[PDB]
């Protein structure tokens, strides 16, 4: 039959007896009203487990079988509300009011129904958008030590997304409540709720729930991908859910590994980080797009989780603290942080401005530690260190403040054509500020000809117009 | 029927047998009293806790006092409700055990005063209040590179003997004589010898009248231990909610809470994971540290003490903890030794206040300038230690002078440290703060010695310390 | 000249040995460092097989 | 004789075949189920045999998702391994790791030869060892570790350096002119990569001498274990029954491995090492042992190994390491600087570098170089704590020199087209000895170092600096 009864209860975890016709990853229904899934099955036990607060199931409470598998709501009624793992909602302000559900446990799309990536995702951050590409669909890690702006980057993001046709999901997985809360009175002011959904599983919940957390949060997004309008996702922390599938796995009794993470840890966020995708015009041309977040102790590169996450994903920012206590933020060591779709996610103009640009910024890194060692140096040395600390200063940018596309393609334009190499080093960030002001109330041409044309204009115009304001700009 | 029996006895952990259909809940509560009815036997007062349920009609509990003397067969009575801990203006004044008994031979409370339980779900999203505005202690090197917030998580990292429990002294002396608002002290693993010392400290002062304390120490049982944190907070969320006060909550070792559970885990029979911690390290924290949150009703202000196991802040334990925390302050072994009293990280310690808009532009500019300089020093340690400075060069020199100059102007004279040198101590406003480091940074004063740079407060003090040497 | 060179040399002399002084504190603080963490190491692994063995 | 199924425990699913007449280790199963109520799900599966227990029971691995599994459904047992198509029809086609094709070009015809994955290696009466020479126009490989045609190749590095940008460089290169059929395989492979291949083959017209077998990083660990066997066997019948000579491309071999230790658990083995299989030394020669060229024709084989935590001395690395006739090794820090391909001149050693085998000039410039680069690695030390002006005239010649030959090792591929602007070169063999000579000899050390980074001919280099204005 399909009622069956606990025999053990603890910390979130139970096994059931009865329960003959169960599946693996079916969804199983307690008295009290609390929920459950079975990820196991012995001869004489079911494996079960709890997705709510367990202090109520008590040995001999009965189960009953659902009927269906882990299925997570979807519909356009979830925009604008922050939600549980599972569909329910927590602002407040009552239902969600979705009409139908898909699957935790899709698979992805396969080879033959993809296609290259070749769409710029514009995060108004220089750095990002000019060194280490985002195109949609293409999956992009950030990882660094704690409290190194890792956050500030993807809100950022989230914010400079408001003319395009984008819906935007946030996963807080693992956080403190109350910085939840400031995050969504931040969208608020921006403006940026009205196209986007909140998913929150904070510290207190069972662990069950945050490992569901990202997974519910990409089944939200591949609804809207498969109608055809691209999507982007962050997950908060991916080495808080293989935190959290550790103790719901070392609690399962399934043996230990390296370190004592199970070996199914690839497995885990392999089946997740492979649903993002760009779907080719036979599907429809959509994009699902993934931000997951890694936090690194001591900030090490070289470690198991790191690792396993690059492995992954397309390409990766690494945040350093040492660089943030020196006065470069955001952060972003350029050595260690490269893309894969890096010249096919640019317009037209950026790739012909910046393309040695992640590289230059290693050669200058390089020739940095040599000399500093070196002593006297030749003029073809003394030219080119000069130009990296030009291009560190120009690459600098405060929070909340976006640049648009059209600017950083001129200021870039200045650096590496050269011309900026006169102004002093202290004076070159206050320089970039009075040429975007020059730049709008004069120079509207060029910008209307990056807008329409996806491409540079005239270098005798270009020339004119720059050689001109450098006539304008004072300095010490 | 409510009447269960002891089966199995295993240290802080015992196994009882309830009739079938009739089990209590997951963290009920029972009682063991038993008179001997023989010479051999002896006699008991218990009470259990409930952990797990093992099948079979049995529930493993973890206990609240030592289990010598239980002989399998000892009757067990069945409380009906979680730790139950008596709640009001009754408990101001007074000092508890985790039963919720008073220990301080004043009387015993009334029956029929409410007590509430101890273990009850977090706070709603709906709820929670955000604000910043910044909390004032006098302590240079808080006040310029890690400011304190009014209504959240400070959080004090340190190994063995590094100075914890007198920098929490000092923040007692100046912020609950200022605060107007209720106080509660929950001492966890706390060395007995300040307990007597403070009772007598808060009795002499007359600020007794306004706090409650809470006391489980290192000679309890494991199982106390766990549960005195959870004590201390029940006691509090009624000053936040139903009086409406705003509340300081001050733990004396936050890390015994992990440490007690890694013990009884082991034998409850759960797997060891990573370096021999429980299997459910993050929840157990977080459901104690989600509780201590500011609200609509009210505030608290919670300050902790984390032990780190030895001086490795990578050991897990250590490290879950940081996430939860708002303000953290991390004092270095290494730099105690040296003369540098209170002895914190300049660089390791964050605060999410150090914000352009929340501490304003002056008191920004100056805080990371300062951080830009030690991380140099810090490059150049590895350099200075080999051949010493005839290596360095121009910029070189430069820096390691101002360096030397702001590491010892971020030490201070307390009135706490009265007790091991004579010295009085120094309360350094805010504005005083941010504007004596400008002028280290110009290099107004880079003609005084650096042994004229220590234990002062105010700038001042530095030029008058420096003509009684007249180097 | 006389003076000048005879205590330049002196100098390059007393520099050098103080600065060997250094280096040679500095390698036995380091390899008990090291010898520390083999120690470590050694013991973790042994850990992580024993438990995955008590567990099957 | 049909079976029924008792435990689902994940990956693992045992099946108790009660009439007695049991399978065999390696045989596959099929469990097809047709709903009979609304709740449940209708499943295709496929499971291949581990493990003979006690009660009449087997262990197997399954070779799709065990979601909607109900205790009690049936397996029938097919009596063979997994059997895959060969012959000219796998030619212009993608197989899944079963031989079904997942390209929607068509369906292979059931009256089709198949072939059992499943065979005992060749033996020393027939094997052979020949010795020549393959050109690749990428000048690390050329000079100091030069690949042998006929033999194995290995890439090994740490993730995300390089390894499948490498790979791409030499199928262009080494693709089209070979006249032999060419399989590429997909073990752990990361998708967005797989589908670029398919439409980079389909540009230049490589399609019609290859076959493909993907098994993406998202399939149950069962197929991440045989994707590597059914490209091989392919390979084998072209080179066995054919006997035209073949590569075969193997994408990232370490997953293979890894796959195993996921299933060690839940089949009943206790563990080893670093969380590692009991039986890790025997799967990988099992594999290996096949890869081999006979007397009747050659395999070229090319692989991509994982180095597990940026650890060298871990045991899948160091166990792999024996079955090599040439091996690139790929360094981070050099990733770092920005010398692309981040390649070791001195960890990276092929059994080719012998006078006899590349000529007396030749080896004469390597072993040279390879001494240049282990001086400047004693000597960085010094440097970074005493300074560089504190040393010798031939001290400061080396440095001068090593300097040079690091970033003149670095080369443009057409797959850098993409990532670095700059359209790319082929440097043929004669050529890199030349250029080399020259650097040692000190022909060129006036220019200035910026020069010889990302370029392929010493003539460019040249030129390069007069842009600079030297
Ligand atoms: N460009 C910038 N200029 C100045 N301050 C900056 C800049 N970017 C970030 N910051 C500051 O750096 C800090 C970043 O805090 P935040 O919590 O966002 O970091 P994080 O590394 O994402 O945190 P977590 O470790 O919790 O993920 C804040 O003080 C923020 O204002
Ligand atoms: N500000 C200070 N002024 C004078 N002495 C100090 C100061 N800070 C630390 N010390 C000295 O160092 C020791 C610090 O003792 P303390 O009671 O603060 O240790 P603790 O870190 O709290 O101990 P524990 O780790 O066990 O909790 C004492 O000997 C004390 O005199
Ligand atoms: N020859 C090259 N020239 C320029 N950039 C290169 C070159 N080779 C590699 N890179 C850079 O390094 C990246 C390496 O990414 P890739 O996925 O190939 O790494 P990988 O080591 O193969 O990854 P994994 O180990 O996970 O399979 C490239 O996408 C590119 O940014
Ligand atoms: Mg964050
Ligand atoms: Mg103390
Ligand atoms: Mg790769």
């Amino acid at each position: 039959s399909d009622v069956g009864t606990v025999i053990q209860v603890g910390d979130g975890i139970a096994r059931a007896h009865g329960l003959d016709n169960v599946m693996s990853g079916e969804l199983v229904e307690f008295a009290n009203g609390v929920m459950g899934m079975a990820l196991n099955l012995e001869e004489n036990n079911v494996g079960i487990v709890i997705l709510g607060p367990y202090t109520g199931i008590k040995e001999g409470d009965e189960v009953r079988r659902t009927g269906r598998i882990m299925e997570v709501p979807v519909g356009e009624a979830l925009i604008g509300r922050v939600v549980n793992p599972l569909g329910q909602p927590v602002d407040g302000l009552g239902p969600v009011e979705t009409t139908e559900t898909r699957p935790i446990e899709s698979r992805a799309p396969g080879v033959m129904d993809r296609r290259s990536v070749h769409e710029p995702l514009q995060t108004g951050i220089k750095a990002i958008d000019a060194l280490v590409p985002i195109g949609r669909g293409q999956r992009e890690l950030i990882i660094g030590d704690r409290q190194t702006g890792k956050t500030s980057v993807a809100i950022d993001t989230i914010i400079n997304q408001k003319d395009q046709n984008m819906i935007s999901i946030y996963v807080a997985i693992g956080q403190k409540e109350s910085t939840v809360r400031t995050v969504v009175e931040t969208l608020r002011k921006h403006g940026a709720l009205d196209y986007t959904i909140v998913v929150t599983a904070s510290a207190s919940q069972p662990a069950p729930l945050l490992f569901l957390a990202p997974y519910a949060g990409v089944a939200m997004g591949e609804y809207f991908m498969y109608k055809g309008k691209h999507v982007l996702v962050v997950y908060d922390d991916l080495s808080k859910q293989a935190a959290a599938y550790r103790e719901l796995s070392l609690l399962l009794r399934r043996p230990p590994g390296r370190e004592a993470y199970p070996g199914d840890i690839f497995y885990l966020h392999s089946r997740l980080l492979e649903r993002a995708a760009k779907l080719s015009d036979a599907k429809g041309g959509g994009s699902l797009t993934a931000l997951p977040f890694v936090e690194t102790q001591a900030g090490d590169i070289s470690a198991y989780i790191p690792t396993n996450v690059i492995s992954i994903t397309d390409g990766q920012i690494f945040l350093q603290s040492d660089l943030f206590f020196s006065g470069v933020r955001p952060a972003i060591n350029a050595g260690l942080s490269v893309s894969r779709v890096g010249g096919a996610a640019q317009i037209k103009a950026m790739k012909k401005v910046a393309g040695t640009l992640r590289l230059d910024l290693a050669a200058y890194r390089e020739l940095e530690a040599f000399a500093q060692f070196g002593s006297d140096l030749d003029k073809a040395t003394q030219a080119k260190l000069a130009r990296g600390a030009r291009t560190v200063e120009v690459l600098k940018q405060d929070l909340h403040q976006p640049i648009p596309v059209e600017k950083q393609v001129l200021i870039i334009y200045a650096l590496t054509r050269g011309f900026l190499d006169d102004i002093p080093v202290e004076d070159v960030r206050r320089f970039e500020k009075e040429f975007y002001l020059f730049l709008d109330q004069n120079g509207q041409h060029l910008l209307e000809h990056i807008r329409t044309t996806k491409d540079l204009p005239n270098e005798d115009d270009l020339n004119k117009a720059i050689e001109a304001f450098k006539k304008t700009f004072v300095v010490s | 029927m409510t009447r269960g029996r002891v089966i199995q006895v295993m240290g802080p952990v015992v196994d009882v047998k309830f009739e079938n259909g009739h089990l209590p809940a997951i963290y009920n509560a029972l009682k063991i009293q038993h008179k001997a009815r023989n010479e051999n036997e002896v006699d008991i007062d218990l009470t259990l806790e409930v952990a797990l349920h093992l099948g079979d009609d049995t529930v493993r509990t973890i206990a609240m006092a030592s289990t010598d003397g239980l002989i399998r067969g000892m009757e067990v009575i069945d409380t009906g409700a979680p730790i139950s801990v008596p709640v009001g203006e009754v408990t101001l004044g007074r000092v508890f055990n985790v039963l919720g008994e008073p220990i301080d031979l004043e009387g015993d409370i009334p029956a029929d005063a409410r007590r509430d339980p101890i273990h009850r779900p977090a706070p709603k999203f709906e709820e929670l209040a955000t604000e910043v505005e910044i909390l004032e202690t006098g302590i240079k090197v808080v006040d310029l590179l890690a400011p304190y917030i009014k209504g959240g998580k400070i959080g004090l990292f340190g190994g063995a003997g590094v100075g914890k429990t007198v920098l929490i002294q000092e923040l007692i002396h100046n912020i609950a004589q200022e605060h107007g608002g209720i106080s509660v002290f929950a001492g966890v693993g706390d060395r007995t010898r300040e307990g007597n010392d403070l009772y007598h400290e808060m009795k002499d002062s007359g600020v007794i009248s306004k706090t409650a304390m809470v006391f489980g120490q290192m000679n309890e049982p494991p199982g106390a231990r766990m549960r005195v944190a959870l004590t201390g907070l029940t006691m509090a969320e009624y000053f936040r909610d139903e009086q409406g006060q705003d509340v300081l909550l001050f733990i004396d070792n936050i890390f015994r809470f992990t440490q007690a559970g890694s013990e009884v885990s082991a034998l409850l029979g759960r797997m060891p994971s990573a370096v021999g911690y429980q299997p459910t390290l993050a929840t157990e924290m977080g459901q104690l540290q989600e509780r201590i949150t500011s609200t609509a009703k009210g505030s608290i202000t919670s300050i902790q003490a984390i032990y780190v196991p030895a001086d490795d802040y990578t050991d897990p334990a250590p490290a879950t903890t940081f996430s939860h925390l708002d303000a953290t302050t991390n004092l270095e072994r290494k730099l105690a030794e040296m003369g540098i009293y209170p002895a914190v990280d300049p660089l390791a310690s964050t605060s999410r206040a150090l914000a352009p808009e929340i501490v304003g532009e002056e008191h920004y500019q100056v805080a990371r300038k300062v951080q830009q300089t030690l991380q140099r020093y810090k490059e150049l340690q590895d350099i200075i230690a080999i051949l010493g400075m005839d290596e360095l060069s121009d910029e070189d020199k430069l820096v390691v002078h101002r360096a030397r100059r702001i590491q010892f102007f971020l030490s201070q004279n307390f009135h706490v440290a009265e007790q091991f040198t004579g010295q009085p101590g120094s309360y350094v406003p805010v504005k005083e703060t941010v504007r004596g480091f400008k002028e280290i940074l110009e290099g107004k004063y880079d003609h005084l010695p650096e042994d004229a740079f220590r234990l002062v407060g105010r700038i001042e003090e530095v030029v008058e310390k420096a003509k009684a040497m007249g180097v | 000249l006389l003076d000048a060179k005879a205590s330049e040399h002196a100098a390059r002399m007393t520099a050098m040995k103080n600065a060997t002084d250094n280096a040679n504190e500095l390698i036995r603080t380091l390899t008990l460092s090291y010898n520390r963490a083999r120690q470590a190491a050694i013991t973790q692994e042994i850990t992580e097989i024993v438990a995955g063995a008590n567990a099957l």
